[PDB]
């Protein structure tokens, strides 16, 4: 038993849900990366070919086949537990570390070791841009990275603390189901679009492994 | 100087705490164990709503218990004639990141905020066709957690930045600002009068404050963890409390302290969403367990489980008449059972 | 931090001055209220064999 | 929000014209447009309809078979093509636009005529002659062929007033509702196949012809009009 209004209004319904589907279809080809830091550690300038789209800011670009979305979610200065449900389907976490300031190179540490081990980041993969080498290797002379970060040897050059740095923050993932892609940048790498499309597509490639019962 | 203030204000919360004690004779157990349990409930699927492509955070149900408004991750607002499982209206949001929703009780609009630290209301009944944004309401510092209406012309929100503030939709500002709560402001519930509300926080209060003023007058007290729900009792003298401890409670108005605690020992998950019976003796409780049980308001007993949510429920309503409950999860698929 | 402390200092006055019952009644409301609208509520005892609201 | 039809005029007993109408205003593709015939000195006539997104097209009885409705949803507008102009076409041709959701108004613009020249339910309501009285109870009647209920809940029967020189106006929607910007002191009420318009305290602005519309089965049914006198 159905009406002239109520036909037209299942009608109207077909064509919300048909526009609905159709939206899911298109929005589901853009890939969403969480950009995180400590302040000012790079995170206004990690791409150079970027546009702009308060609570969180975000940007977007697209490179080759793939469009990307990136979520800074500066000057939420609220708990970060209550909202990072938000950003729980995220494909990637990138990371921005500042290897210039090593007094907020601990606080760093600390978010590292919080947003690697929370339960919603149990399986979402985190690339690494330990930025600023730059003016870190210029002033890795005066400084021997013992001030910050003891308990270590080495020739104080660049590679051997690079590789330190590395290490620490990779020693602070405990998951089975998680890699940690690192990449040093400096703030004259064009090239930065073209690792984060490597390491997105590898780790979309993982994860379909992942789900098929594969590694 | 500020020793004697302190000082000042542990002998005064020392003689509150002494006059809650004193006052709790006969207290919650053989008060009301003393009548029938309320029995066994079986709710069956009537209704899955579907056609959401994310995860639904909010859900409110108009005053005509026919309408529902659902708020979701992918940036849509759709409004569902629940009677036919049907589709009204699709609202596309500028900011997808959305923690609330709501209906004003005319039926002539609807409220959505999130991430944004925006409180965008809608206009359903326009002469154009199409839902259009009315006004946009900014001036938070933090996210937005739950908004109320209480006419067609005033809103009242909680937000995360530590305060609550009630608006205006006509020229867009803050007429009242509810400063305290130290943590962050999770839920809200408006008493059957449009006079009083409640509204819980992540440091563990529950406070009670007036429209017509702007303080409060009764912070209830008793929780170790996070607030997530909150809902009054129909007398307008009672309200419910759904936590982060598994710990679901009654308070009482009147008496300035807490009532009987419907807490189990297996259960750790959060508590999520708290609703009401019409005559307030069934209490249903969310459950991030992938559940939602119901309990009684005057004892304690699991007098059903409703289950079937894929992913955690983050939204529980009922009717004004009480017909029906709505359930809605991550799992983009939100239900009403009877 | 001293206008805080004002703030703190005030705030607990508001619940400090005022009391209303020993639970002598604000129980029994309680069971008063759910008992005669016990009836009204479809949550409690259904009958879905004339009215059907849904399907 | 505002309806323009163009084209009309002269035609020869068997050639063709194709009106067209246009919106500027509203969403167009969210409305189901219709269209209505006034024949110069008679009541209305349903004729045409196209759906949103063009998903269903109806046509009446004196319709099927010789003219076609078209809409242009990129431009905004409204087509009728029609075929094998008879002399019973020579009518006021109305474009009406309508949406259907729940706690919809069918019905509720009307855009001003096209006079055309070529040299089921049956409703029948009331008198057509009533000596109005400004200022009075006046309740003009309505019958139908059934009763207009259906198992929703929602009694179909909507009223039209018709101001001389004017398009025709929503009044009452569904059996009770009222339209928006019709006055409190319209109302309506009543049963299966049995309506009444109870205007209380009539005033200025009220005279012209009354008409009813069911909307149960699609294929639309009027009423012949009741004519307000001084």
């Amino acid at each position: 038993t159905l009406s002239a209004e109520d036909k037209a209004a299942v009608e109207r319904s077909k064509m919300i849900e048909k526009n609905l589907k159709e939206d899911g279809i298109s929005a589901a080809k853009d890939v969403k990366l969480l950009l995180l830091g400590a302040d000012n550690s790079g995170k206004s300038t990690i791409v150079k070919q970027m546009k702009i789209i308060t609570g969180i800011v975000e940007t977007h670009f697209t490179f080759k086949n793939l469009h990307f979305r990136l979520f800074d979610v500066g000057g939420q200065r609220s708990e970060r537990k209550k909202w990072i449900h938000c950003f729980e389907d995220v494909t990637a976490i990138i990371f921005c570390v500042d290897l210039s300031d090593y007094n907020r190179m601990h606080e760093s540490l600390m978010l590292f070791d919080s947003i690697c081990n929370n339960k919603f980041f149990i399986d979402t993969s985190i690339i690494l841009f330990l930025n600023k080498k730059d003016l870190f290797g210029e002033k890795i002379k005066k400084s021997p990275l013992t001030i910050c970060f003891p308990e270590y040897t080495g020739p104080n050059t660049y590679e051997d603390a690079a590789a330190y740095i590395q290490a620490q923050f990779e020693s602070k993932n405990r998951s089975p189901n998680k890699e940690i892609y690192c990449h040093m940048t400096c703030a004259t790498d064009t090239n930065n679009a073209q690792v984060i499309f490597d390491a997105v597509t590898d780790i979309i490639i993982a994860n379909n492994l992942r789900g098929c019962g594969l590694y | 100087e500020l020793d004697q203030l302190r000082q000042e204000a542990e002998q005064l919360k020392n003689q509150i705490r002494d006059a809650r004690k004193a006052c709790a004779d006969a207290t919650l157990s053989q008060i009301t164990n003393n009548i029938d349990p309320v029995g066994r409930i079986q709710m069956r699927t009537r209704r899955t709503l579907r056609g959401h492509l994310a995860k639904i955070y909010a859900m409110h149900w108009g005053t005509d218990s026919r309408l529902l408004v659902s708020a979701s991750q992918d940036g849509k607002l759709i409004i569902w004639d629940s009677y036919t499982t049907n589709k009204v209206h699709a609202i596309p949001l500028r900011s997808s990141w959305v923690m609330t929703c709501a209906y004003a009780p005319s039926g002539n609009y609807v409220a959505c905020g999130g991430l944004d630290n925006i409180c965008s209301i809608y206009n359903l009944k326009t002469r154009e066709g199409n839902v259009r944004v009315s006004r946009e309401l900014a001036g938070h510092t933090g996210y937005l957690s739950c908004c109320r209406f209480l006419d067609d012309n005033q809103i009242v929100t909680s937000s995360g930045d530590t305060t609550c503030a009630l608006w205006d939709i006509e020229t867009g500002q803050q007429t009242t600002t509810f400063t305290g709560h130290t943590g962050d402001v999770m839920s809200l519930s408006l008493a059957p009068d449009t006079r009083l509300f409640v509204s819980g926080a992540c440091d563990a209060s529950a406070k009670l404050w007036d429209v017509r003023e702007g303080m409060c007058r009764q912070t209830f007290t008793g929780h170790e963890s996070d607030i997530n729900a909150i809902c009054f009792f129909p007398n307008g003298n009672a309200f419910a409390t759904g936590s982060d401890d598994a710990t679901c409670r009654l308070f009482d108005l009147r008496a300035d302290q807490e009532l009987m605690t419907y807490s189990h020992d297996n259960i750790i998950c959060g508590i999520t969403s708290v609703s009401f019976s019409k005559s307030g003796r069934l209490l249903l409780a969310g459950y991030d367990d992938f559940n939602c049980n119901v309990w009684d308001a005057l004892k304690a007993d699991r007098a059903g489980v409703l289950a079937g949510h894929d992913n955690r429920v983050s939204c529980l309503g009922v009717t004004d008449d009480g017909m029906a409950v709505a359930t809605g999860s991550w799992d983009s698929f939100l239900k009403i059972w009877n | 931090s001293i206008a805080q402390a004002r703030k703190l200092v005030e705030q607990l006055k508001m619940e400090a001055n005022i009391d209303r019952i020993k639970v002598s009644k604000a129980a029994a409301d309680l069971m008063a209220y759910c008992e005669a609208h016990a009836k009204e509520d479809p949550l409690l005892t259904p009958v879905p064999a004339s009215e059907n609201p849904f399907r | 929000v505002q309806l323009v039809e163009s084209g009309g005029g002269l035609v020869q007993p068997g050639g063709s014209r194709k009106l067209s109408c246009s919106a500027s205003g509203f969403a167009f593709s969210s409305f189901g447009m219709h269209w209505v015939r006034q024949a110069p000195e008679k009541g209305l006539e349903w004729v045409a309809y196209i759906s949103s997104g063009s998903g269903t097209i109806y046509y009446a009885d004196t319709v099927k078979g010789r003219f076609t409705i078209s809409r242009d949803d990129p431009k905004n507008t409204l087509f009728l093509q029609m075929t094998s102009l008879t002399s019973e076409d020579t009518a006021m041709y109305y474009c009406v636009r309508s949406i259907y959701y729940y706690g919809s108004s069918p019905f509720d613009f009307w855009g001003q005529g096209t006079t055309l020249t070529v040299s089921d339910i049956v409703m029948t309501q009331a008198t057509s002659s009533v000596p109005v009285i400004p200022g009075e109870s006046v309740s003009i009647s309505c019958r139908s062929s059934k009763s207009l209920l259906h198992s929703n809940g929602n009694t179909y029967l909507y009223w039209f007033l018709q101001r001389p020189g004017q398009s025709p106006q929503l009044l009452i929607y569904r059996m009770s509702n009222l339209a928006s910007g019709v006055p409190d002191r319209f109302s309506g009420s009543g049963s299966g196949t049995a309506f009444t318009l109870t205007i209380s305290r009539l005033e200025a602005e009220d005279v012209g012809v009354y008409y009813c519309m069911q909307h149960l089965e699609y294929p639309l049914t009027f009423g012949a009009g009741t004519k307000l006198e001084l």
